[PDB]
RNA sequence: AGGAAACUCUGGUGGAGGCUCGUAGCGGUUCUGACGUGCAAAUCGAUCGUCGAAUUUGGGUAUAGGGGCGAAAGACUAAUC
RNA sequence: GAAAGGUUCCACGUCAACAGCAGUUGGACGUGGGUUAGUCGAUCCUAAGAGAUGGGGAAGCUCCGUUUCAAAGGCCUGAUUUUAUGCAGGCCACCAUCGAAAGGGAAUCCGGUUAAGAUUCCGGAACCUGGAUAUGGAUUCUUCACGGUAACGUAACUGAAUGUGGAGACGUCGGCGCGAGCCCUGGGAGGAGUUAUCUUUUCUUCUUAACAGCUUAUCACCCCGGAAUUGGUUUAUCCGGAGAUGGGGUCUUAUGGCUGGAAGAGGCCAGCACCUUUGCUGGCUCCGGUGCGCUUGUGACGGCCCGUGAAAAUCCACAGGAAGGAAUAGUUUUCAUGCCAGGUCGUACUGAUAACCGCAGCAGGUCUCCAAGGUGAACAGCCUCUAGUUGAUAGAAUAAUGUAGAUAAGGGAAGUCGGCAAAAUAGAUCCGUAACUUCGGGAUAAGGAUUGGCUCUAAGGGUCGGGUACGAUCAACUUAGAACUGGUACGGACAAGGGGAAUCUGACUGUCUAAUUAAAACAUAGCAUUGCGAUGGUCAGAAAGUGAUGUUGACGCAAUGUGA
């Protein structure tokens, strides 16, 4: 909703800082097993129920 | 003209209830609907507001009676012995 | 020009209403304006003078 | 079986009365100091309509003896109460209707209302509309005065308890018949949920002890002993005699 | 022809979302909230409206003078002039029936 | 947003100590259908309100102008 | 308000004659 | 207007009703129509019931499993009774 | 816009996957940007209700109860000027808290502005609260104002405790009045369109916010006066010796008018210009009219109820008279001006045939505000303006069988379980209308006629006019009639009842088996019976110093049956 409480509006804003693929040059690290982020969320396939 | 012969003011009704339910609807709601003589202003100016509550339109008083009539008969009559038990207890 | 054509009275007939005479023009509203008339000219009369207060009355009352 | 709706009805959920629009319980002055020596004088103020009851309530508005201030009782309007009425509340006061002389002090044939059963719970009985009690007669000794009350019953009170001089105002209301589901449903609406009501033999036996079968009927006797228990109780409680009421009832 | 929206958050048509429509320096339509109406002041006694009183809000009482809330009277802003005549008189009038009464009952039981 | 209809009320007004700026605008009118006149407007900025004083006379006008305080900031439009 | 108001009105006053003691 | 009176009659006014025709709305009669690996785990179209209230409905709040709620169908109680 | 979602909003790049075809596009992918408040909300108040504490239960998790078997606290003035805040005093008895983004509630509007924000930003103009305070004004030697017969008036014009009153604060429907906006329309000043012909023509601009000053009103009230020959008066019939009509006044300022705000803004045009930031310079923005119009607000009324249609916070007023008070001086900050501050959180976007829920970009579902013109009774159906879309895999042919929509000679239910389905009827005006009836209805009973266009006629109004009968002027759509006319057509599309005679059944309106049964079932009003006078009846609870009915009291509560 528009009128929003602070707490749902923080999960709101680290959700949106956690939605972001790799960055590239973890890929280079030795040992690397990390080829994508699968903790990937999109707001129109699953929902954070909140 | 005289629109009804007999139905009155429960032409409202139409055919519904029954027609010796819709006489004393008619009796009673006559009687509600009514406006009555004020004890205190002299004018007839008596209406009912709630079942038991009787307003004067002019002098703005309000009178406790009965629920669709101003005052009952048992009202009167207790009214009476009450005088008459109160004129007797100094004799 | 279809407004000109009706105030000056045509398209007006039977096949022309499709719905009652009071819905068109309610006999409520006709009676209101006969007796705001009446009531009006009355008084104008009598303010005038050209009747007096007791004829006034009568006139009122059967208007 | 289920628990059925008698049953269900003491737990108060959906069966509590609708309480939002009564201007307050219509008690009686306290009986402080005053009621008891002599007399107090208030003033009727106004006579309202109280929500899911029948009878009108006045305001009567006295002055406190020990602090300057105003309390406001709600009596519950006799029949002939007026506003600007001077209502007369003690043991001094005079016998007119609308005051509430204790029950010692009146003569027999006193039609009085808003009766206390003991002095001090402030009216118990002879409260709904139209209804009264009579004074039958006095008991100087063993200080009781005898009463009829609405029911035909005759009761045995103390004459220190107090009561308002009068009928109740509202009478006649059950003369006029409902005619309809919806004015039902207006009066229930603001008394408790109680209406409409199912008959237990249209029900299923799940539900009640009268349902079931392909036939509507009840089976066993309507007459519950006194001595059954909550789920057992639907019918006629305690039947002394059944059917239609003929001759007097010897009363 | 032109439509208007509410301007708050508010989408109901409740007693607190009272709009009437204006016209701008723009040209344009625009809704404008209104507040609820005001009642005018009642008699203590009688219940009609007091005449000399501001009808306002009662938060907008603290705002006006004096003048506003009052008229020079005793029992100014309170209660209606007849009902302040015909309590004066009452006092006036049962003050001299109680001297009256003090008088006879005193000298009925002097003599007696 | 107020209005002014004295000019020494307007005078006592413009020597307040808080008044900063005043604005004299100028407008074309017509009172009759003959005679287009010029009507002056002198806008004193107060602290909480502005005053306006309305001005039909180019003679009062101008002398009002020279009776001004050199002290307050003034604009011509 | 006119308690706020009461208030604040006799801490002027009092403000007023505890200035002008000196 | 009539009548001796009781009262009757005529023309208006008024705008009552769990009245009525019929929208929005609410519901869901019939075609036992469409669909029936559907648009849809109940929909679509027409035909219908009702439409000022015993109306419809949002939010808040209460009642919890042998319990609740039920204008009562063993109905409903998160596609579950 | 609310709930819900949460960045989907906007920009740049981009097409491997998704958009059940495609894709250069996207609510997709990648990278960033974006939500600005003293005045809008939350916050505060209390509603249904939830729920600690004191207590009492319970082995116990915990239960009851919310003012109760409680020693339940804080408020103003000061006095003191080791001084802090005790002691001097005085008042007060509610008795936690939570609970509404739709109830209550202090205060903000206009113009402009961004890729994306705005009642929040910029400019201008205001207002409220809280706090400080000085000047002016007012008042006083008759200390705490004057005037008016009065209703009452004003720039102000002390007022503690305590008490009282008012506002907050209230249903629904009907019609009537008034206002706002819109619609319609005349003249004029501009611009645009059509122009074979016609059209002083068609379309479009002509606007004025919050706030402030003056004024403005139905109702109500005051003074004079004394009314039957009863008068006044509403659409609706109520009022008057408890003082009418009438004459003169008083008041509420919803609302409207003028002015300020404010034309400087905005809008419509013209001309001059130039890589350009791009402007700059001129004009005009005026005066009206109408109404059973639509929407909305409000007022005075009236109808309805065994229904009479929230509470608290909050603010003000009054009664009272505590205390303090002037004369060489004061006393006042509900009058004016002047100073300071106004925190925290939300604020983007969708709100749905793609942003929510249904496994999804699902014909389903999901609360609400605004609502142009014509036809027409009508926010019906049909067409159009502003605004918005032109989305749903497409192409070519036109077999059968389908689905949807139709039409059929003669017959007219022979079809079929059954007139299922379809057809017929339909609007409005006039005429006419039976049995039966609870006298209210039945009833649109049944059953007939008419309906277009054009040219006329008649009737139905307002406002002004008269020493101490009428005339002038302006403007309505309502009804009725008459010719004439036509391939006898005309509610010409749309829209829109089939009817009657009976029987069974339920009195009726209403309700239910969401997703196979809407019914004769349930309910209902009415009727009847039963229990109960409070140490009580019925019911709840493991228990309780526990509860529901019950803020109740036999015209009541509780339990049943029958069903006008
Ligand atoms: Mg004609
Ligand atoms: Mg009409
Ligand atoms: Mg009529
Ligand atoms: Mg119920
Ligand atoms: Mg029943
Ligand atoms: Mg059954
Ligand atoms: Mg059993
Ligand atoms: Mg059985
Ligand atoms: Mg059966
Ligand atoms: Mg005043
Ligand atoms: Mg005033
Ligand atoms: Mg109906
Ligand atoms: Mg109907
Ligand atoms: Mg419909
Ligand atoms: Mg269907
Ligand atoms: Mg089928
Ligand atoms: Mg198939
Ligand atoms: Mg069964
Ligand atoms: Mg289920
Ligand atoms: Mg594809
Ligand atoms: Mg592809
Ligand atoms: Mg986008
Ligand atoms: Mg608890
Ligand atoms: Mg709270
Ligand atoms: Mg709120
Ligand atoms: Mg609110
Ligand atoms: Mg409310
Ligand atoms: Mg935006
Ligand atoms: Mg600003
Ligand atoms: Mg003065
Ligand atoms: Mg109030
Ligand atoms: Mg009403
Ligand atoms: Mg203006
Ligand atoms: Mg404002
Ligand atoms: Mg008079
Ligand atoms: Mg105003
Ligand atoms: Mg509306
Ligand atoms: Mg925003
Ligand atoms: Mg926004
Ligand atoms: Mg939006
Ligand atoms: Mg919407
Ligand atoms: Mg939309
Ligand atoms: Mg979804
Ligand atoms: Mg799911
Ligand atoms: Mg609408
Ligand atoms: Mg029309
Ligand atoms: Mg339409
Ligand atoms: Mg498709
Ligand atoms: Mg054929
Ligand atoms: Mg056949
Ligand atoms: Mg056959
Ligand atoms: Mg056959
Ligand atoms: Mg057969
Ligand atoms: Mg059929
Ligand atoms: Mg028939
Ligand atoms: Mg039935
Ligand atoms: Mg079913
Ligand atoms: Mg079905
Ligand atoms: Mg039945
Ligand atoms: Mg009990
Ligand atoms: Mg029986
Ligand atoms: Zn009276
Ligand atoms: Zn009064």
């Amino acid at each position: 909703a528009a009128q929003k409480s602070f707490r749902i509006k923080q999960k709101m804003a680290k959700a949106k800082k956690q939605n972001r693929p790799l960055p590239q040059w973890i890929r280079l690290r030795t040992n690397n097993t990390i080829r994508y982020n699968a903790k990937r969320r999109n707001w129109r396939r699953t929902k954070m129920n909140i | 003209a005289k629109r009804t012969k007999k139905v009155g003011i429960t032409g409202k009704y139409g055919v519904r209830y029954g027609s010796s339910l819709r006489r004393q609807v008619k009796k009673l709601e006559i009687q509600q609907h009514a406006r009555y003589d004020c004890s205190f202003c002299g004018k007839k100016t008596v209406k009912r507001g709630a079942a038991g509550i009787w307003t004067c339109s002019c002098c703005k008083k309000t009178v406790a009676g009965g629920a669709y009539t101003v005052s009952t008969a048992a009202a009167a009559t207790v009214r009476s012995t009450i005088r008459r038990l109160r004129e007797m207890v100094e004799a | 020009a279809h407004a000109q054509s009706k105030r000056e009275g045509r398209h007006s007939g039977y096949g022309k209403r499709k719905g009652t005479r009071e819905a068109r023009l309610p006999s409520q509203v006709v009676w209101i304006r006969r007796l705001r008339v009446l009531r009006r000219l009355l008084a104008k009369y009598r303010d005038a003078g050209k009747i007096d207060k007791h004829l006034y009355h009568v006139l009122y009352k059967e208007s | 079986g289920r628990v059925i709706r008698n049953q269900r009805k003491g737990a108060g959920s959906i069966f509590t009365s609708h309480t939002r629009l009564r201007q307050g319980a219509a008690k009686l002055r306290t009986l402080d100091y005053a009621e008891r020596h002599g007399y107090i004088r208030g003033i009727v103020k106004q006579i309202v309509h109280d929500s899911g009851r029948g009878a009108p309530l006045a305001k009567v508005v006295f002055r406190d003896p020990y602090k300057y201030r105003l309390r406001e009782e709600i009596f519950i309007a006799n029949e002939g109460v007026h506003t600007g009425q001077f209502i007369y509340a003690g043991k001094k006061a005079s016998l007119n209707v609308g005051n509430v002389l204790p029950l010692g002090s009146v003569p027999e044939g006193t039609i009085v209302s808003n009766v206390e059963e003991k002095p001090g719970d402030r009216g118990a009985l002879a409260r709904a509309s139209g209804n009264y009690v009579i004074i039958i007669g006095h008991n100087p000794d063993e200080n009781k005065t005898r009463v009829r009350l609405p029911s035909g019953a005759k009761k045995v009170i103390s004459s220190d308890a107090r009561g308002v001089i009068g009928v109740i105002a509202g009478g006649g209301r059950v003369d006029k018949p409902l005619l309809k589901a919806g004015r039902a449903f207006h009066k229930y609406r603001l008394k408790r949920n109680s209406w409409p009501k199912t008959r237990g033999v249209a029900m299923n036996p799940v539900d009640h002890p009268h349902g079931g079968g392909n036939h509507q009927h009840i089976g066993k006797a309507s007459t519950i002993s006194r001595g059954a228990v909550s789920g057992q109780k639907a019918g006629l409680i305690a039947a002394r005699r059944t059917g239609l009421l003929r001759g007097s009832q010897k009363t | 022809a032109q439509r208007v929206t509410f301007r708050r958050r508010n989408p109901y048509n409740t007693r607190s979302n009272k709009i009437k429509v204006v016209k701008t320096p723009g040209g344009i339509l625009r809704a404008q909230h209104v507040k609820k109406l005001a009642t005018r002041p009642k008699c203590g006694d009688c219940g009609s409206a007091l005449q000399g009183i501001s009808t306002l809000r009662p938060r907008q009482y603290a705002t006006v003078s004096k003048t506003h809330k009052t008229v020079s009277r005793a029992y100014g802003g309170s209660r209606c002039a007849n009902c302040v005549k015909e309590r004066i008189i009452r006092a006036f009038l049962i003050e001299e029936q109680k001297i009256v009464k003090k008088v006879v009952k005193e000298q009925t039981e002097a003599a007696k | 947003a107020r209005e002014i209809t004295d000019i020494k009320q307007f005078l006592e007004l413009t020597r307040r100590a808080d008044v900063k700026t005043a604005t004299v605008k100028i407008n074309k009118k017509l009172n009759k259908a003959g005679k287009p006149f010029r009507q002056t407007k002198f806008k004193v900025r107060g602290s909480s309100s502005l005053y306006t004083l309305v001005i039909n006379d180019a003679g009062k006008a101008k002398k009002l102008i020279q009776s001004l305080p050199p002290t307050l900031k003034v604009n011509r439009l | 308000m006119r308690a706020k108001w009461r208030k604040k009105r006799t801490r002027r006053l009092k403000r007023k004659r505890r200035k002008v003691r000196a």
